[PDB]
RNA sequence: CGGCCGGGAACUCAAAGGAGACUGCCAGUGAUAAACUGGAGGAAGGUGGGGAUGACGUCAAGUCAUCAUGGCCCUUACGACCAGGGCUACACACGUGCUACAAUGGCGCAUACAAAGAGAAGCGACCUCGCGAGAGCAAGCGGACCUCAUAAAGUGCGUCGUAGUCCGGAUUGGAGUCUGCAACUCGACUCCAUGAAGUCGGAAUCGCUAGUAAUCGUGGAUCAGAAUGCCACGGUGAAUACG
RNA sequence: AGAACCUUACCUGGUCUUGACAUCCACGGAAGUUUUCAGAGAUGAGAAUGUGCCUUCGGGAACCGUGAGACAGGUGCUGCA
């Protein structure tokens, strides 16, 4: 995909790691059963204030060699085409064509 | 629906705009892009211009609208018939 | 006595049969044949080898089975009893082979294949 | 045999017979019978009027029949008058719970009419 | 003394058995008692990927990464045996995890 | 097929009576591989049929098959540019197969409450030559005798 | 039609993997990514060093890169300097420490990758495709290839319509799994586009296998 | 009264390496042949079963939107960032699937038997609460050990008695749970209530030669959440091939 | 091999122009961390916390911002190059 899209993914990862602790604690107080209701409301407001991209559910896995936003495989971090290419070239250890 | 234990959601910017307008008695329509905020009783009587994606549509908030979302009062697709 | 032993396998089932002379008791997995096989076809299939040899009431067979289902376990038990009886005499060979109980049925589920909704069933074909 | 104006069938096991009431499903039927203290299997035959009156009380607990119909219609009217999207869908006779409309919406659209 | 367990994981059968043979034989030679090898069940992942860059949904490739596991249990260790095992180096690309007790 | 090399699939005798005819009947009545329920229905139907008739436990079944067995049938054939209906004599295995198939169809096409009752009543009616399967057999034989003129082709 | 990659189908039978290491799911992808970056850098930096094969192994917390090349002296440089700089930058790319070994391929004309590189270089340097491919087969058969096949494809000589042409001497059985068929590929970027060159070299069969 | 625990390497099993099956033997057919049919023995008999493997070439087949590239074109915009909307519309048509139309069944109670996989910003047990989706506390497990995870069809007992039904579940109102900055357009699931069409489907047309068709459940990839699709696993398990 | 946002390539509107993404050059500051306001956000104004490492003590490296250029960038057309 576009260089801008790949850079956008990098930016999202950076923000996500930057605001991890605050997001976690704010979520904890928000969902805490035995918590002050006013405190929970304040926590919800703070969480809304926090940057959107900080959320770890706004980042999409992309092929690490092209950027294809579809057909990702977490085991290798690549898309189907690149996985096949590397598998044939014997660069993925252990991967072999199998029949049963 | 949103879980009861989390409460009814509202965007902070809309919260502050409505608070200032209601306290100061202002009647200018509030131009908002937040279609996800929940209509709370403190906003009753205010005119809110919720964006439909092309133009803000004014909606006169009323007692019967409490609890609904703002976006539920701004149709985003124009259908006027095939034939 | 000698505890003549035989392993039997059918579909994905495995049964270990121990034969010992005496009464005609058949205990399967610490349960009775009647309790273990509510299916009378399965009970008859387990009875088959003992009937042909005609040594049914004179042998106590303990059987432990795993895997498969009702009919798979029944077949595994039958094959194991065949092998164990062979262990017991080795004269029965002609009779049991001619009956067909000695053979280990090799039929197995075919693998699901790419492009086919099932092992051989193919998606419906529209001409246009 | 008369419960909020309905002619409960006199040959069907109580709970199923009580299901006839608009507002009394199988769950509520079981609840009503259990609260009254009557076996589910016994049919209306062999049920004395006294048991019928206890069942009448238990049914009276729940909102059933014309009142329930009224509540449903008034809820739809509230949605329609409010001017919301659900009201627009109830006004155009199209799926209101977000089902697809390009095809396979015949239950709401009614039997098909050619072009 | 608690026995020491060595779990060897590899993608190759012959390589993992060569490393296992080295270990068990060394243990036997250095006066240790070894209860191995045990061929634990081998994992086999599978992956199915479209080989056509565009459409052609039915053209696929199935691949597999077979992971073999061998367990060598050395009961009653000795300093001599342990030192021999330490100074013995195993073929690379073969993972070895040592549980102690 | 083209190679004309077919090996008959050997079946096993029914566990209760040891009749391959009964085994085939159970298979024909079976649906979705529910052999347990088809075999239960066949056994129950045989029991009630034996009681109703007043005979042995397999001879009523044989009588019904004897009455519904077709001797001849029609094969479509194109010999000389004409779409002839050639009456061919069917081999005994096919005779039995067709008889059982028709019996099962007639039973399934009845009005009674349960499959065992339907099967029993259909077998009784076939034994007394008054049922749907026997009517189908008579129709087939009438059709063949009508076009007997084209027996060669 | 479409044929399976020879090395791919033969991997584990008569062919070894280029990458040989173990890693759990937590770091398998990271290892693959580092491998790709290292191979790319080394291939570009040694484009003029006749590098035939980059075998990457990952012993413990280190990375050993073995470069199979036909020109060891260029890669090594005077008293190891070039190896040292390559190692020092491979260590940067990998993160973990790195070591580099050099393996000479004695007869480059029997190496599929090197043959493809030669043909590609000639095509880019303006030579007749037929002459180039014929000259590489002749040299391969001379050096003793049991069989060889070269396929050039795409706008040969600047022709408007792309065409495919291939020569083949000896025997190259591609359906025999026990056969040793070293196959590789190259692309020549010329003024009229990309010309693809595929080279198969059959160098005998393997019975014992030995993986 | 649990392989649980001393104990035993017997057996299932777990892999790794080997033996075995080749018309090898017998009889017949056949041209002193290839070859075919039948038989013995055998776990398997004639390619034992299944898969990977796709010749020279045809379709200027498809992909410049995975990628790389020639030529062209834009450069305060056809490049870049952001919020909201759209890809989810709806008079209609075509294609592929799921659910049914009931009694070989629905509902209720008790009860039995699998296989293959996944898990660390993960699987999440036990105990308590909730009708339920779930919640609180929290063991264990980078796993033949811990969890996902009770398989369903079946069997036994009762009821239903051929109804538009105790079949069918669409639609719809109310009230909820979870993930998530946020479920209005536009999620999944739960409970309560409503019970459309449908009573076996024209011409035509598709799949399938045996553990196959048919039927019943299970797992995985993608994934914070979101399969009736895709890919795999097993349980029960046929009819027919005269030509 | 899985569109609420993100994906996203489309539309509305708000914005930027050596640039979201690189190499080079010059200048100025370690980066980094914490909070206020304006705005739908993108950014703009600010404020405290901030002096890290080699250091041949000449200053450098990483990092950030500014400024001019070569250039970047294109999911824009041709699969009949
Ligand atoms: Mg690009
Ligand atoms: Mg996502
Ligand atoms: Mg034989
Ligand atoms: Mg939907
Ligand atoms: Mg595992
Ligand atoms: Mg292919
Ligand atoms: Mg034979
Ligand atoms: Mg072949
Ligand atoms: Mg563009
Ligand atoms: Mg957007
Ligand atoms: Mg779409
Ligand atoms: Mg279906
Ligand atoms: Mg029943
Ligand atoms: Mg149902
Ligand atoms: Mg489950
Ligand atoms: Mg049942
Ligand atoms: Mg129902
Ligand atoms: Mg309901
Ligand atoms: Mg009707
Ligand atoms: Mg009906
Ligand atoms: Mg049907
Ligand atoms: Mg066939
Ligand atoms: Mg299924
Ligand atoms: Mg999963
Ligand atoms: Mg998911
Ligand atoms: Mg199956
Ligand atoms: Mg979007
Ligand atoms: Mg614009
Ligand atoms: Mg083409
Ligand atoms: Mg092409
Ligand atoms: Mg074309
Ligand atoms: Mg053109």
């Amino acid at each position: 995909a576009k260089q801008s899209m790949k850079a956008r993914e990098v930016k999202r990862v950076a923000l996500a790691d930057k605001y991890f602790a605050k997001r976690a604690e704010l979520k904890a107080i928000i969902s805490d059963v035995n918590a002050s209701d006013e405190d929970r409301w304040n926590a919800v407001l703070k969480l809304q204030t926090l940057p959107r991209d900080s959320s770890p559910s706004r980042q999409r896995n992309r092929c690490r060699q092209t950027g294809r936003p579809h057909g990702f495989l977490r085991k290798f971090g690549l898309s189907r085409i690149k996985v096949r290419e590397a598998a044939m070239r014997g660069e993925i250890p252990g991967l072999k064509k199998a029949s049963w | 629906p949103r879980s009861l234990k989390k409460g009814p959601f509202i965007d902070l910017h809309l919260l502050k705009k409505v608070e200032k307008a209601v306290e100061s008695g202002d009647k200018k329509p509030l131009r908002t892009w937040s279609r996800r905020s929940t209509i709370f009783p403190n906003m009753i009587g205010l005119t809110i211009a919720v964006h439909n994606g092309r133009q803000h549509v004014p909606v006169f908030v009323t007692d019967e609208m409490v609890g609904h979302k703002l976006g539920e009062f701004a149709p985003t697709r124009t259908y006027r018939g095939h034939a | 006595e000698n505890q003549y032993y035989g392993t039997g396998r059918r579909k994905s089932s495995a049964a270990r049969v121990f034969i010992k002379p005496g009464n005609g008791k058949i205990v399967i997995n610490q349960r009775s044949l009647e309790q273990y096989f509510g299916r009378e076809t399965a009970r008859m299939v387990v009875r088959q080898p003992l009937e042909l040899v005609d040594m049914v009431e004179k042998l106590d067979l303990y059987i432990t089975v795993k895997g498969g289902g009702i009919s798979g376990q029944a077949g595994a038990i039958r094959h194991g009893i065949t092998r164990a009886l062979m262990e017991y005499d080795e004269s029965l060979r002609s009779e049991l082979r001619k009956a067909g109980f000695v053979t280990r049925d090799a039929r197995q589920v075919e693998r699901k294949k790419v492009g086919l909704r099932k092992a051989r069933r193919r998606p419906q074909f529209s001409k246009r | 045999a008369r419960i909020a104006g309905i002619n409960i069938p006199d040959h069907k096991h109580a709970v199923i017979a009580l299901t006839s009431i608009y507002g009394v499903g199988k769950t509520r039927s079981k609840a009503i019978l259990a609260a009254a203290g009557i076996a589910e299997d016994v049919k209306i035959s062999e049920l004395s009027e006294g048991q019928i009156d206890t069942l009448r009380d238990e049914v009276a607990k729940f909102v059933v029949e014309g009142d329930l119909r009224r509540e449903i219609s008034m809820s739809i009217k509230r949605l329609m008058d409010l001017g919301c999207y659900r009201g627009l869908r109830h006004r155009r006779g199209l799926p209101v719970r977000g089902q697809r409309t390009k095809t396979n919406a015949r239950t709401r659209k009614g039997p098909r009419k050619p072009i | 003394n608690q026995r020491i367990r060595i779990r060897l994981k590899a993608f190759d059968h012959r390589l993992i058995d060569q490393a296992t043979a080295e270990i068990v034989e060394t243990a036997k030679r250095t006066g240790a008692q070894v209860r191995g090898p045990i061929p634990l069940p081998t994992r086999k992942e599978r992956f199915t990927v479209l080989i056509s860059p565009h459409v052609n949904k039915d053209a696929r490739d199935q691949y597999e990464i077979r992971t073999h596991l061998r367990l060598v249990d050395i009961v009653e260790p000795t300093e001599k045996t342990v030192d021999a095992l330490m100074r013995l180096d195993l073929a690379a690309g073969v993972d070895v995890q040592i549980s102690l007790g | 097929p083209r190679r004309r090399v077919i090996g008959q699939r050997k079946i096993l005798p029914d566990p209760k009576f040891g009749s391959e005819l009964l085994a085939k009947f159970v298979n024909i009545l079976m649906v979705d591989g529910k052999k347990s329920t088809a075999e239960s229905i066949v056994y129950s139907a045989l029991e009630t049929l034996a009681q109703r008739s007043g005979k042995s436990e397999l001879e009523a079944f044989e009588v019904a098959l004897e009455n519904v067995r077709p001797t001849v049938e029609v094969k479509s054939r194109r010999v000389g540019g004409s779409t002839y209906q050639v009456p061919v004599e069917v081999r005994p295995v096919r005779r039995n197969a067709l008889a059982m198939r028709w019996i099962v169809e007639a039973a399934r096409k009845r009005g009674d409450k349960s499959m065992a009752l339907r099967l029993a009543n259909e077998l009784s009616d076939a034994a007394e030559n008054k049922g749907t399967a026997v009517k189908k057999r008579e129709d087939v034989h009438r059709m063949a005798e009508a076009n007997k003129a084209f027996a060669h082709y | 039609g479409q044929k399976v990659h020879p090395n791919g189908i033969r991997l584990g039978i008569v062919k070894p993997w280029n990458s040989t290491w173990f890693a759990n799911t937590k770091e398998f992808a990271d290892n693959l990514d580092s491998d790709f970056k290292v191979r790319q850098y080394l291939t570009k930096e040694l484009a003029k060093a006749s590098v035939s094969r980059i075998v990457i192994e990952r012993p413990a917390k280190s990375i050993r890169v073995t470069i199979h090349t036909a020109r060891p002296g260029i890669v090594i440089g005077k008293k190891g300097e070039d190896v040292e700089k390559l190692r020092k930058v491979v260590a940067d790319i990998a993160g973990v420490p790195a070591q580099i070994n050099i393996a000479e391929v004695r007869k480059p004309e029997l190496d599929a990758k090197l043959v493809a590189d030669s043909i590609t270089s000639q095509l880019e340097r303006r030579v007749m495709f037929r002459r180039a491919m014929k000259r590489t087969v002749q040299n391969a058969m001379r050096l003793g290839a049991k069989g060889i096949k070269v396929e050039v494809s795409g706008r040969l000589g600047g022709a408007e319509i792309a065409r495919t042409e291939w020569y083949r001497e000896g025997r190259v059985p591609l359906h025999t799994l026990r056969a040793d068929i070293d196959y590789n590929t190259s692309e020549a970027h010329t003024t009229y586009g990309v010309i693809g060159v595929k080279v198969w070299i059959f160098k005998g069969e393997i019975l014992g296998g030995m993986a």
